[PDB]
């Protein structure tokens, strides 16, 4: 049983883009499928619904008229084509089954998607600039010093940050992003080590940006 | 309503007729030396008419050569008792062949495995002078064969025993059918008499055959698969192809279409493939329930239909009705009832087998009577 | 349409609490509802529906009652994995399917000795300034309260909305917390000062500490 | 669709179309034979008790062809 769900990015307010969910696992082609979105910290919200033979659409009140459901059973998929878009329907939209099989009354959803994400923002899409914030050499002979990278100017969300492809994860903070009064995204990741080690062991942060097919390996030096 | 229309006919004629000239001196003896090579054979009899001919159990042989010199060799002292259930096996088929046709009379109506397996009727239906269709038809169905399938005991002489399974042919194959379901269509006034009820009487199946009809009135003897329809020729009328314009109009000059008339106001409910027909009239309760939401719907008198989709019971008074859960496309073709049409007065209170040129003409009659005075 | 709310917004509880949350909706919605489960981070999951029928592999302690326009769900014992959040949608006849508002639910902050906080200072590298922007980073690291005041300093000038502060959420094995300030500028305004430098006042600390650099 | 089905409200009947045929329209014949024995009357100690249950299997097959003989 597994739902995957493509089409996600983003797009300007006013433009149009289609969702697409295909379905394996299951006999696809007797249950009906949901749409249900979820804004960036808030709850869930009910988008549409379509039944098994897909005769029946129904909408949610804040996308009737804009969004159209449709459903293909030889392929086994379901697609939401939202157009003229608002800034209010930013979120991520996950397709889910419904948990009663053949039947024209719509009960809940009990297999769910992993989502895809929309963003509505105006913002273009742009990769993040990593810079190396190094550790200071007052650092004691002892000494637990600190160093680590910065994240700037990305959008949207989210970065991925691991340190030594993953090798490194003792003392690492990876910090929640924040809106700089730039409209783009940034964070910082620290690490703290044994001053003993630097100059020894090499020290290399990996970011990944997602929305912008962005990999970057940030090598941090004294 | 139509079933007495029908004919009667034999319905075993043909097995009956196969065993009569099975009785003709040498005939058994042509089968036998026929199959004396292998287990199946094509066998021109004596009637002119050419069959299958299978060996379905060979005993003379097991028997004669592997148990009887076993046996009285010496002082038929048995050393293993594997022979003893070794003679169980072979030979428990005939045993319960001939319980099969001591209970039947010596003509059973289903075709059973004893009888004959479902190798040995796939191999029968394989090799027999029918198109590849047929055969198609006939092996993916085995069941429905054996159930339209008689075996009548022929004879049992010069060391064999003889029965003829006589099988279905099904000429006609892939020809467009439909069902009719009728319900009673009364008027809703609320006085207790004085209320009229007309019924449609040709409800059953209907199939396009040679650019007539086959009509079956008992559509109970009828079998359906996914959406295959077996039914027997014997069971039917046939008519001309203009009664389907009983469907799209029902005052057509072309065709008359037979109808039936009474006073009777009950409640009833007539399930079809795709929904359900309820005939709510009088102070009956009419429901439209769902499995997991309870009653949907509540039905106001008269005539109405609904669909199977979201609804899966129909309640009337205290009888309950499930409906078929079967995939399709229902359509509500709204109209005025015909039962509006008519004078309460001039209605003729009773006739079972009427038609609309007849019931029309009888209201004719009563009302010239009524006017000479 | 038909109008759900869920009571409380949030709720803070200790392992092995019993939790009752309720859900309550505009009109008569009598048994047609469902409670999920959104695990932080995950897929939502059905957790029961009908308002009282557990889902197959759903732990037993979950219990939901009610009727009409009043639903509860319990939670006998809380466990670490039942944080998250919980959703009550209704199904009542024809949709639209309305969901709640939600209710947050985390394990109790785990209360820590106090710990004074390492503070770090980090200069904008070459090629941040390469760029025209200049990003100095105060870092403190593993302290216990989430309260600090963290104040910028140029050139002994007091600094005031050129800063964001941004704290992670508390350690899952020492139970302590970190912050970084984040000062930027432009490449021009980091070249006209001398000494950059960040006061951090804390409980754990006896004074403020204040730590500085010299650009060069 | 491969099933369709139309309630007409004006004389209260639904009709149900989208089904195909088979129709008997006749009959075929075969012969079916089983060959048998006429295992002549065995004469032996029936001492044994496998023997004995040998014998009242011959019992059973010579009992079931006379009555099928009879039942004619
Ligand atoms: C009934 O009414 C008149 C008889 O005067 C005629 O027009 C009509 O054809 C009659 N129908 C019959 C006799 O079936």
């Amino acid at each position: 049983v597994q739902l995957v769900e493509s089409g996600g990015g983003v797009v300007q307010p006013g433009r149009s883009l289609r969702l697409s969910c295909a379905a394996s696992g299951f006999s696809f082609s007797h249950y009906a499928m949901h749409w249900v979105r979820q804004a960036p910290g808030k709850g869930l919200e009910w988008v549409a619904v379509i039944s098994y033979d897909g005769e029946n659409t129904y909408y949610a009140d804040s996308v009737k008229g804009r969004f159209s459901i449709s459903r293909d059973n030889s392929k086994n998929t379901v697609s939401l084509q939202m157009n003229s878009l608002r800034p209010e329907d930013t979120a991520l939209y996950y397709c889910a089954r419904d948990r009663i099989v053949d039947d024209y009354y719509y009960y809940g959803m009990d297999v769910w998607g992993q989502g895809a994400t929309v963003t509505v923002s105006s913002a273009s899409t742009k990769g993040p600039s990593v810079f190396p914030l190094a550790p200071s050499s007052k650092s004691t002979s002892g000494g637990t010093a600190a160093l680590g990278c910065l994240v700037k100017d990305y959008f949207p969300e989210p970065v991925t940050v691991s340190w030594n492809s993953g090798a490194l994860t003792s003392g690492v903070h990876t910090f929640p992003a924040v809106l700089q009064s730039s409209g783009l995204y940034s964070l910082s990741s620290v690490v703290t080590v044994p001053s003993s080690s630097l100059g020894t062991q090499t020290y290399i942060c990996n970011v990944n940006h997602k929305p912008s097919n962005t990999k970057v390996d940030k090598k941090v030096e004294p | 309503f139509l079933g007495f229309l029908l004919g009667v006919g034999s319905a075993i004629a043909s097995g009956v007729a196969v065993c009569k000239v099975l009785h003709l001196e040498g005939e058994v003896n042509k089968i036998k030396s026929a199959l004396l090579s292998t287990n199946k054979a094509v066998v021109s009899l004596s009637n002119g008419v050419s069959v299958l001919t299978f060996k379905v159990l060979d005993l003379k042989n097991y028997i004669d050569k592997q148990l009887l010199p076993i046996l009285n060799k010496q002082s038929c002292s048995i050393s293993n008792i594997e022979t003893v259930i070794e003679f169980q096996q072979k030979n428990n088929r005939l045993l319960e062949i001939t319980r099969e046709f001591s209970v039947n009379a010596g003509v059973t109506t289903p075709v059973s495995t004893y009888m004959l397996t479902n190798s040995e009727l796939l191999s029968l239906i394989n090799d027999m002078p029918i198109t590849n269709d047929q055969k198609k038809l006939m092996s993916n169905n085995v069941q429905i064969v054996r159930q339209q399938s008689y075996s009548i005991m022929c004879i049992i002489k010069e060391e064999v025993l003889a029965y003829v399974v006589q099988l279905p042919l099904y000429g006609v194959i892939d020809t467009p059918c439909w069902k009719l379901h009728t319900s009673p269509l009364c008027t809703t006034n609320t006085k207790e008499g004085s209320n009229i009820c007309l019924t449609r009487t040709d409800r059953g199946w209907y199939c396009d055959n040679a650019g007539s009809v086959s009509f079956f009135p008992q559509a109970e003897t009828c079998k359906v698969q996914s959406n295959r329809v077996f039914c027997d020729t014997m069971n039917s009328l046939t008519l001309p192809s203009e009664v389907n314009l009983c469907n799209v109009d029902i005052f057509n000059p072309k065709y008359d279409c037979k109808i039936m008339t009474s006073k009777t106001d009950v409640s009833s409910s007539v399930i079809t493939s795709l929904g359900a027909i309820v005939s709510c009239y009088g102070k009956t309760k009419c429901t439209a329930s769902n499995k997991n939401r309870g009653i949907i719907k509540t039905f106001s008198n008269g005539c109405d239909y609904v669909s199977n989709k979201g609804v899966d019971t129909v309640s009337v008074g205290n009888t309950l009705y499930y409906v078929n859960k079967q995939e399709g496309k229902s359509l509500y073709v709204k109209g005025e009832p015909i039962i509006n049409f008519y004078d309460p007065l001039v209605f003729p209170s009773d006739e079972f087998d009427a038609s609309i040129s007849q019931v029309n003409e009888k209201i004719n009659q009563s009302l010239a009577f009524i006017r000479k005075s | 349409d038909i109008q759900m709310t869920q009571s409380p917004s949030s709720l803070s509880a200790s392992v092995g609490d019993r939790v009752t949350i309720t859900c309550q909706a505009s009109q008569d919605i009598k048994k047609y509802l469902n409670w999920y489960h959104q695990k932080p981070g995950k897929v939502p999951e059905l957790l029961m529906h009908d308002a009282s029928n557990l889902e197959t592999g759903v732990p037993s302690r979950f219990s939901g009652r009610g009727s009409g326009t009043d639903f509860t769900l319990t939670i006998s014992s809380l466990q670490p994995e039942d944080i998250g959040t919980y959703y009550c949608q209704q199904y009542d006849n024809l949709p639209p399917l309305t969901f709640g508002g939600g209710t947050k639910v985390e394990i109790k902050r785990t209360v820590r000795t106090v710990a004074a906080p390492s503070v770090f200072i980090f200069p904008p590298s070459d090629e941040q300034l390469k760029s025209g922007t200049a990003s100095v980073v105060c870092l403190l690291n593993n302290f216990y309260p989430r309260e600090a005041k963290v104040q910028w300093k140029v050139d002994n000038a007091l600094q005031s909305g050129n800063s964001q502060e941004s704290v992670t959420e508390q350690d899952s094995k020492d139970s302590t917390y970190s912050l970084s300030s984040t000062l930027t500028l432009s490449k021009a305004d980091y070249e006209k000062h001398k000494v950059y430098a960040c006061e951090v006042t804390h409980q754990g600390l006896s004074s403020p500490v204040t730590k500085s650099f010299n650009r060069g | 669709q491969n099933i369709t089905e139309e309630f007409y409200q004006s004389t209260c009947s639904a009709v149900s179309k989208g089904y195909l045929s088979a129709l008997r329209t006749g009959w075929y014949t075969s012969v079916i034979t089983i060959e048998l024995s006429n295992i002549k009357e065995n004469k032996c100690n029936g001492t044994d008790a496998k023997v004995k249950l040998i014998k009242q299997e011959l019992d059973k097959y010579k009992n079931a062809v006379t009555e099928l003989q009879l039942l004619m």
